[PDB]
């Protein structure tokens, strides 16, 4: 049923809700981004082929030649991931691209059969992904962080609050392209419409319409609705739709085939418009003054002569109606104007804008584009076609086109790469409808308005940039000259593409280093979603309302995961079950519920599909065989809670464990804690360093099994088998012949490498823990990593907290520890270091490495080799020679006193300088291994022989072992041939193995079989000699080194970092504090058994720091370790296995409403003994998130451990021996060790080297420096009665050279005088003032 | 908005109110992260003339 | 500058034809030049680095740091 | 300057002053020959743009781009912007002799010293133990004293212990938003690589014990020695100007243990028995046959100030306890009996320190506060408080509160369908009902936690 690693040991999971299919693969986001990018597409509208279709084919200006594209392929990598982890030279894979050259003819217009050539043109390098998930770049593993930007779409925004304080509501429209000019439409407070094409200056609305060759009547026909006014010889009669007089005062008597309907002065009410709709009145007699004052639409020309009586956008008068009546134009089509409901504002824009045709519009548009140029037509028209109607220079993001069609309410999800003329009209009509009050302003913080920038999409962007950086020169070389003898191989370059790729992968602010502290922080840094990037959410203009979490982030984005301070919660991380679709949005699964019957099938929902209907939550009570319990079930309706009936429930989630990320959900008691300390828990765990030898934790979740093997830190078995050999450096396996590959025998040899370096200076071991050969299968654990014990994560280890007040030592959130933590190397972390050697050629002499160094005694040279290198494992001390180095010296120019000393004593002091590698304030330790790089031109000179034989021992000897494993089956097949050929049973074991080919049998098929066996042995020898030469060739040629440098010697260290009495280390709920000095086991309290308290915490920290999970976590740890102590007490006697079996069965059936029925009766006796040896140190508990143990279970589970339901049993004093007045809990809980180590941050200086400008006394980490003070400390010291100690800090110890020169002489002679002189930084200030060209002086006193 | 919490930190609360409480927690964290710059520039203003 | 441009064009053509890094031994065998001269020309040609060079994301880490002046000697030697 | 990797470090000012002189020489070459006027005016406004860019580049709409794809920084940007030649090196800059480390909780001492570590005291008092070692004649030259101080013999630590005594050293914590962040104390030789600090004066630092690594600044000269001596000690500046109350008052484990220590209740184990002497009362408490909250009749010797500095002894029958008698034995020769005759808690210790600092003295007030924090650290560890799930309680009233609340919400849902309930009236009704419910929960919790 379960895995064999869970047959070895298993824990208790309560599970008050039944679960469906568990956590998917954790790194599916980072891997699929590439799998959609590198892998070949048959339809080809994906990956690189999208760029190769968008750019290629390229057509030159002459048109006589072009370039065509077919496909691409990838080659095999030269170096492996292990050699690129050890040394590291640009781990990638070369790209192979075939191209064809098409040259047209001069006489024929389409002579494409003139010159057709096919060859290979090199592109550059493309880095692959170590499937574990690390970008391997030159020995330093990295990743890149996924971005979070606003994406191409048409959503709206409101402009209120600060600007336009008169009280005018103004909106705006923003069209978001992908590569081009960002389109902006905004409003005006005097009821107009503005256009800001790539915003620098405002433009009217109708100029972009008149630039598209539009007239006035076409605009008035498309946008406005036209009303025809008719005249029959005496009157004015109109064709009025009756639902148009809403909110208009009637100023005349309405007589339409009956009585007077509406009185003069009465507003049109509901029954009046109802009766006018029922009567179906076609013609309404309106008076003269109603039409006189309106605006006509068409240009009503004269039929007599042809002149313009009235034009468009002209106000009517009393004489104009008489002229139109005498002219015979009885079809006055007056525009319908409704100021309350409709918008006549584009007619006001036509009133403001004086432009008439396209020629008057394009001049103003081209002057708005680039001022300082005479206006032309062809250049402006070509600029318009390349900025608005182009495809190669203007892309529009087909997913964004689908979003355009969704926002404009269309039915076609596909589109072109250019802007059509109907889209602008539709978005202006939508903007007018929003201005009229029919629309709705979309908020920015929707999840449908942000698109995930993954690895592959940003790689597509960088590939497009690097290809536009080459294709211009490609077009120039096509239009350069002759084409017959010129080949396309020497035309397309390979430097800019690969250079842009390597500079983006090694210079971008998102491409940063990893965090090799603990693998949960590794997963955190993997699936991290940032907001800052190439023009994203800059923190200077950070969204004040964007920073607040949106209510649609329920189940998509983890609400609490950020570091406090400058990197505020804008940068987040996605949740557990949520993945990304191929469009680029977030989605989460929900299960199907059909008419109350809860089925099993699940489906994914997008961002815009959540706020439409009922989404149910997991804490509702569910019943057997499908139906519900309570009639009132709370759910989520459009982002709000509601209480309703049964049949309205549409969908439902699977379980609660999803709304937080993995770093929050590893905390089992998050549901009993406040959100602030649960936010603080994430950046308390993600900087934790594991110890040397930790144990199995107590309080975990069931999701520790995922983040394990699914992270990738443990060794994963490929297909299983039987383990043949077990060692602490190498393990092998014998795969069964049923699952064996049909080609040949496959043996999974594991060349595991221990103790590799990290850039956070951590120690990594992968701890081979397997026993002798057991049958293993797919998905097992073979190597427990540096923070895992038996597969699952062992981050730290549990202590015994008795939070009780002490004599001033547990004062304000501090920690008292015992002396038993030092004895068994508990809380011991190992920090290793990396150093390097330099050796560069000079103009007087190259650098050499000799052990013979002048003016150095033999006591410091006895630790070195004959070449001058410290032995492996030699105990180093600060002030010793690490790498011996001589340096050629020039001319000796000294004082005559030292020359007199040289003349008296008589030392020659030849030109050899002492520039050997020494450690400044050397932290002592142990050298791990010395790695020395060699030079192709310079002889290696005797040093790297031993590490060369070590590289030969990790070489072919393992291949010789694999060849011996294959040779065993080969000899078995030879024996199977020789037995079946003839009767040979006693004359084969006595003869040697090599004396078998000389035996000649009869002429039959066994002679051909023996010939094929001899040819197979010769083929195995010929295959062995190839990699026998090839491994030595790779070791020889794998020494690419920086120019101008001869050789580099690496020196490692190992400190092992014992416990200092002041550190930074805490629990999991965010109570960060400082451990005080170590009190012994004698002063600290104890119990009735005699065991002293291990650790003491803050007693008043509990009600003030609002942490509740601490107490029941302590009770669970105490009860579980009491159960483990009862198991140990049963183990102390040679006891019958039957009552132990009953004990384990009752301990697994202790829960009443518990799930996960343990298949316990099928274990053998040795498996029960191994389960007892595993549960020796306590049976661990597993409580899921947002589903906790009720206190009755805690009481009945600690009553099992012989406790009177209190947990506070008789702490005795260690100083006087008395008993306390009220007892304190002596329970057990779980805590972690952090990364903030004491002397790595602590540094202090006395002297050193000074800088250039104001001599700038250097400081920092590993620089031997100190601390300055700002102007705040200046104000603080001027707040006192102190006058010139601040002035001393200003000049004397800072920049006064003669001042500190006199000061050091006063201290070394015992004078203690200050004598202030002149600050040099003020002189630098005076010179910077005089560098401008104005006078400044010092008036003499 | 209408419905408050029903349980407390001891009895255990649900997922919905826990999602609601983040709106008040992280907004206050943003306020105490951003208000210090203005307070510091004001206490710069007051000592600047002096 | 002419010799640097010639060696750059030959190195670009050699990386285009072969497919790996332009090792200067083949350049010395082709252009009949000594190897130390090729090392000297490849070593001299390098653009200097500016005095600001923004490393970190904040506006605190710039130059005027990690570079020291060796003319100002120790006060202990003067004592 | 050449770097360690052979690279060159030049400035952009070199590029500006190179291009200006280049185009000045090109203007000289154009003016020494017959040049067209368009070329001459082109060279002139190029020279104009280059000189005004060398003066201040990048305050108009367009600047010089194409150095390292970053906008260019000129000579005026060292002064004008955030880079700030003034702010970086003129009113505050980098100074020698300092150090910082993690603060560590230990009282361990009297109030005038706070736990400076061993190796930082060796490193920062190093020229001092050259100067006071070369004079006494335990070394020939200072170059031999180099070796004698890196070999680290015990006599070097003896001379260092002679140097460290009577030397108040400044300690400040960034940021210093108030003046009490900087103050001086003299070191003591401890073991470890972490600094320590006096726990009672932590209200003046506004710091919690989690880290942040505050700095230490050493005075050198004798005038700086006296400046660090007189107006830097916390006994000399004890009260802040801003409020009408001092900020060396505690609110901590001291106050919690003192409130547990001065509390009384009528119980068993020797109540109401009369003794003469509070030292006899504390001896009877330490003998074991007593109670900490018992009512014990102790004759209290009460003093009272005269008109010009004398005392009058008045011993009578006063109603007191064991802990109040011990706290009366804490104070030497001072405040009347009405001070100690109340439940001493949060405001009461501030009232005691406020009357003590104002009426009687300065140095007995420092000793009195030191004995307060001593007896607080004693009776806090004597108290031994704890927090469990059975300590905090929630009664059975909460189910009735939730039932009445959901019944009134159901009444709102029934009255909403009548057609006379708007959104604002229902919103105000929900606010009023749930506010009354929260007040009823608060009053029930107060009435159930003050009892039992």
């Amino acid at each position: 049923v379960y895995s064999y690693t869970e047959k070895k040991r298993i824990r208790k999971d309560f599970g008050k809700r039944p679960q469906v299919l568990d956590v998917p693969y954790l790194l599916s986001i980072q891997l699929d981004s590439f799998q959609k990018f590198i892998e070949q597409d048959p339809e080809g509208q994906y990956g690189l082929e999208a760029a190769f279709r968008s750019v290629f084919p390229i057509q030159s200006y002459s048109g006589n030649s072009e370039l065509q594209y077919v496909s691409y392929r990838l080659g095999e990598p030269v170096f492996d991931v292990q050699e690129c982890q050890i040394r590291g030279v640009t781990y990638s894979a070369p790209l192979r691209v075939k191209l064809r050259l098409v040259i047209y003819e001069r006489e024929a217009p389409e002579g494409t059969v003139k010159d057709i050539k096919e060859q290979e043109v090199y592109m550059g390098e493309i880095p692959l992904m170590t499937d574990n998930g690390t970008f391997v770049i030159n020995g330093t593993e990295r990743v890149i962080v996924s971005q979070l930007h606003r994406s191409p779409g048409v959503f709206f925004d409101s402009d209120k609050g600060k600007t336009h304080s008169s009280g005018k509501v103004l909106y705006n429209a923003r069209i978001i392209p992908y590569r081009g000019s960002w389109l902006d439409f905004e409003f005006d407070p005097k009821d107009n419409l503005f256009v800001r094409i790539d915003r620098r200056r405002k433009l009217p609305a109708t100029i972009i319409l008149r630039a598209l060759n539009y007239t006035t009547e076409q605009i008035l026909d498309l946008f406005f609705e036209k009303v025809i006014f008719e005249i029959r010889d005496n009157k004015l009669q109109m064709e009025l739709v009756p639902e148009r007089l809403r909110g208009e005062t009637a100023s005349f008597d309405i007589e339409a085939n009956g009585k007077v309907y509406v009185e003069k002065g009465r507003r049109i009410t509901a029954r009046h418009i109802r009766q006018l709709e029922k009567d179906d009145v076609k013609l309404i007699e309106v008076p003269v003054e109603y039409i006189a004052g309106k605006v006509v639409a068409k240009d009503y020309i004269d039929e007599s002569t042809g002149e313009l009586i009235c034009a468009a956008n002209m106000e009517l008068s009393l004489d104009l109606l008489a002229k139109l009546s005498q002219s015979g134009h009885k079809r006055i089509e007056t525009l319908f104007t409704n100021d309350l409901d409709h918008g006549p504002y584009i007619s006001e824009t036509l009133r403001v804008d004086p432009t008439n045709d396209r020629l008057s519009a394009l001049v103003e548009i081209y002057r708005m584009m680039r001022p300082g140029e005479p206006p032309t037509r062809e250049a402006a028209e070509s600029l318009f076609e390349n900025l608005f109607f182009s495809e190669d220079r203007y892309d529009l993001s087909a997913v964004g086109r689908m979003k355009f069609n969704r926002s404009l309410l269309r039915e076609e999800i596909e589109g072109s790469g250019i802007l059509s003329k109907d889209d602008i009209i539709d978005v202006m009509k939508k903007l007018i409808d929003i201005r009229n009050g029919k629309g709705e302003v979309d908020d920015i913080d929707h999840l449908g308005n942000r698109r995930i920038r993954s690895v592959g999409e940003m790689a597509e962007n960088q590939f497009r940039v690097g290809l536009v950086r080459v294709e211009r020169a490609v077009k120039e070389r096509l239009s350069l000259g002759d084409l017959d003898t010129l080949m396309p191989q020497d035309m397309i370059n390979a430097k800019p593409i690969s250079a842009a790729v390597k500079e983006f992968f090694g210079s971008s602010q998102l491409s940063q280093f990893m965090d090799q502290n603990n693998p949960l922080s590794e997963i955190t840094h993997k699936r991290r979603i940032s907001a800052l990037g190439p023009g994203g959410l800059t923190r200077e203009r950070a969204g004040f309302e964007v920073r607040d979490v949106h209510p649609t982030h329920y189940g998509r984005v983890c609400p609490i995961e950020t570091p406090e301070g400058p990197n505020i919660g804008l940068i987040n991380s996605l949740s557990v079950y949520a993945q990304t679709n191929e469009y680029g949005f977030l989605e989460t699964p929900y299960r199907k519920v059909t008419d109350g019957v809860v089925t099993d099938e699940i489906h994914y929902l997008s961002a815009i599909e959540e706020g439409n209907y009922v989404i149910a939550q997991a804490n509702s009570n569910l019943d057997e065989e499908g139906h519900f319990v309570e009639d009132l079930v709370t759910c989520r309706s459009k982002g709000e809670s509601s209480l309703f009936s049964r049949d309205q429930v549409d969908y439902m989630d699977v379980s609660t464990q999803q709304v937080v990320s993995v770093g929050a959900s590893l905390i089992p008691f998050l549901e009993h804690d406040d959100a602030n300390r649960a936010l603080m828990g994430a950046n308390m765990q993600r900087q934790a360093v594991p110890t040397l030898r930790a144990d199995k934790p107590l309080v975990g979740t069931g999701m520790e099994r995922a983040v394990a093997v699914d992270s990738g830190v443990t060794a994963v078995a490929k297909r299983g088998g039987v383990v043949q050999y077990v060692d602490a450096s190498r393990i092998v396996i014998k795969v069964n012949e049923d699952e064996m590959y049909p080609g040949e025998a496959g043996i999974d040899i594991y060349n595991l490498t221990k103790y590799t370096r990290s850039n956070q200076n951590t120690c990594i071991n992968q701890m081979p823990c397997v026993s002798l050969g057991e049958p293993v299968e797919r998905g097992d654990v073979l190597a427990d990593g540096p923070s895992t014990d038996l597969g699952e994560l062992a981050l730290g280890q549990n202590m015994r907290v008795a939070f009780m007040p002490w004599n001033g030592y547990n004062f304000e959130d501090s920690i008292l520890v015992s002396e038993r933590v030092v004895q068994e190397d508990r809380f011991t972390t190992i920090h290793i270091q990396e150093l390097a050697c330099v050796s560069r050629d000079t103009k007087l002499g190259p650098e050499e490495i000799t052990a013979d160094i002048p003016n150095v005694g033999e006591a410091a040279l006895s630790k070195l080799d004959e070449s001058g290198i410290v032995y492996i494992g030699a105990e180093v001390t600060g002030g010793d020679i690490l790498v011996g180095k001589v340096t050629p010296k020039g001319e000796t120019q000294l004082t005559p006193e030292e020359k007199l000393l040289r003349a008296i004593f008589g030392e020659k002091a030849s030109d050899v300088k002492d520039s050997s590698l020494r450690v400044p304030n050397g932290v002592s330790g142990t050298v791990i291994d010395v790695q020395v790089f060699t030079r192709d031109g310079v002889e290696k000179d005797k040093r790297a022989l031993e590490i060369e034989e070590m590289q030969l021992k990790q070489a072919k000897k393992d291949l010789s072992e694999e060849l011996q494993i294959l040779e065993a089956g080969l000899f078995s097949r030879i024996r199977a041939v020789l037995v079946a050929g003839g009767v040979e049973a006693e004359k084969l074991d006595k003869l040697p193995r090599d004396r078998w080919l000389e035996l000649g049998l009869t002429d039959e098929e066994k002679q051909n079989q023996l010939e094929q066996l001899a040819e197979q042995y010769d083929e195995l020898k010929h295959e062995f000699e190839k990699k026998l030469e090839a491994k030595r060739r790779k070791i020889t040629q794998g020494d690419d080194l920086a120019p101008g440098v001869l050789k580099i010697v690496k020196v490692y260290l190992a400190v092992k970092r014992r416990i200092q009495p002041g550190d930074k280390m805490a629990g999991r709920h965010g109570n960060k504090g400082v451990i005080s000095k170590i009190n012994p086991i004698e002063d600290m309290p104890y119990d009735e058994n005699g065991t002293p308290v291990d650790i003491v915490l803050n007693p008043l920290g509990v009600p003030s720091r609002m942490n509740i999970g601490q107490i029941l976590e302590t009770h669970l740890g105490m009860a579980a370790k009491g159960i483990g102590d009862k198991i140990n007490a049963m183990l102390k006697q040679q006891q019958e296995v039957a009552k132990l079996r009953e004990f384990i069965q009752r301990a697994y059936d202790l829960g009443a409403d518990v799930r996960q029925k343990v298949d316990l009766s099928t274990f053998s006796d040795e498996e029960v003994m191994r389960l007892a040896e595993n549960l020796r140190k306590g049976m661990p508990i597993a409580t899921p998130v947002f589903d906790g143990a009720k206190e009755a279970e805690i009481k009945e589970l600690l009553k099992l451990g012989d406790l009177p339901t209190s947990g506070q049993i008789r702490l005795y004093d260690g100083r006087t021996g008395e008993q306390f007045e009220r007892p304190v809990t002596v329970g057990y809980m779980y805590m972690l060790k952090l990364n903030h180590l004491v002397d790595d941050k602590m540094h202090a200086r006395s002297t050193g080297s000074y800088s250039l400008v104001t001599q700038q006394p250097l400081g920092g980490k590993a620089q031997f420096g100190g601390q300055r003070f700002g102007e705040m400390e200046v104000w603080a010291l001027e707040a006192y009665g102190a006058a010139y100690t601040l002035q001393e800090m200003l000049t004397v110890k800072s920049d006064d050279v003669n001042g500190r020169t006199k000061m050091y002489k006063n201290i070394v002679d015992g004078n203690h005088q200050m004598e202030p002189g002149m600050p040099e930084s003020f002189n630098v200030l005076l010179k910077e003032i005089r560098s401008l060209g104005i006078n400044i002086e010092l008036e003499d006193e | 908005i209408e419905t408050p919490i029903t349980a407390n930190f001891r009895e255990g609360l649900n997922v919905l109110q826990y999602f609601i409480s983040t709106h008040g927690a992280r907004k206050g964290l943003a306020d105490t992260a951003l208000k210090t710059a203005n307070s510091g520039y004001l206490t710069r203003r007051l000592v600047d003339v002096a | 500058i002419e010799t640097i441009n010639k060696l750059n064009r030959i190195s670009r053509q050699m990386l285009q034809e072969m497919g790996r890094e332009p090792t200067p031994e083949e350049l010395a065998e082709r252009m009949l030049m000594p190897e130390d001269k090729i090392r000297k020309v490849l070593k001299i040609a390098k653009e200097p680095i500016s005095m600001e060079t923004p490393i970190g994301d904040d506006e605190d880490s710039h130059l005027g740091d990690f570079i020291e002046d060796t003319t100002l000697e120790l006060p202990l030697d003067s004592a | 300057v050449p770097l360690d990797g052979g690279r060159f470090a030049t400035s952009d000012l070199n590029d500006l002053y190179r291009r200006v002189i280049n185009r000045n020489n090109r203007l000289k070459r154009l003016l020494d020959l017959a040049a067209p006027d368009i070329i001459v005016r082109n060279e002139k406004r190029m020279l104009q743009e280059a000189v005004d860019a060398l003066l201040d580049n990048g305050r108009r709409g367009r600047a010089i781009t194409g150095s390292n794809k970053r906008p260019l920084k000129s000579l005026a940007d060292m002064i004008k912007g955030k880079q700030g030649r003034f702010r970086q090196n003129l009113l505050g800059k980098r100074v020698d002799y300092s150090g910082r480390s993690v603060i560590t909780v230990g009282p361990y001492l009297r109030l005038h010293q706070c736990g400076l570590p061993k190796k930082m005291a060796l490193e920062l008092f190093k020229p001092f133990i050259y100067g006071k070692l070369e004079l006494r004649g335990l070394a020939t030259t200072i170059k031999a004293a180099k070796k004698m101080v890196e070999r680290e013999e015990a006599v070097v630590w003896d001379i260092l212990d002679e140097v460290i005594r009577e030397h108040p050293v400044l300690l400040n914590r960034a940021p210093t938003l108030h003046r009490l962040g900087i103050q001086a104390f003299e070191p003591v030789l401890i073991e470890g690589k972490a600094i320590q600090l006096h726990p009672l004066v932590c209200a003046a630092y506004n710091a919690d014990f989690d880290g942040d690594q505050m700095a230490v600044h050493v005075p050198l000269t004798l005038e700086a020695q006296l400046e660090a001596r007189a107006l830097m000690m916390s006994t000399n500046n004890i009260l802040s100007p801003a409020n009408g109350e001092p900020i060396i008052v505690p609110s901590q484990d001291v106050v919690l243990g003192l409130y547990y220590m001065t509390r009384d209740c009528v119980n068993a184990k020797g109540e109401g028995m009369v003794l003469t002497g509070p030292k006899e009362a504390e001896r009877l408490y330490r003998s074991g046959l007593a109670s900490l909250h018992a009512r014990v009749k102790v004759r209290i010797t009460e003093y009272e100030k005269d008109a010009n500095g004398e005392l009058v002894a008045k011993t009578s029958l006063k109603d007191t306890t064991v802990g109040r008698a011990i706290l009366w034995m804490i104070v030497p020769k001072g405040l009347p009996y009405s001070i100690v005759n109340q439940a001493l808690g949060k405001k009461a210790i501030s009232k005691m320190l406020n009357t003590c600092y104002r009426i009687l003295g300065l140095k007995p007030t420092v000793i009195f506060a030191d004995q307060i924090m001593y007896t607080g650290f004693a009776y806090a560890a004597r108290s031994g408080a704890s927090v469990g799930i059975d300590d905090m309680v929630i009664p059975e009233k909460k189910h009735e509160i939730i039932s009445e609340a959901e019944a009134e919400v159901a009444e709102i849902q029934e009255q909403f369908q009548s057609g006379l309930v708007t959104a604002g009236e229902r919103y105000n009704k929900v606010i009023d009902i749930w506010a009354a419910a929260n007040d009823r929960v608060s009053k029930a919790m107060m009435d159930n936690l003050q009892t039992e």
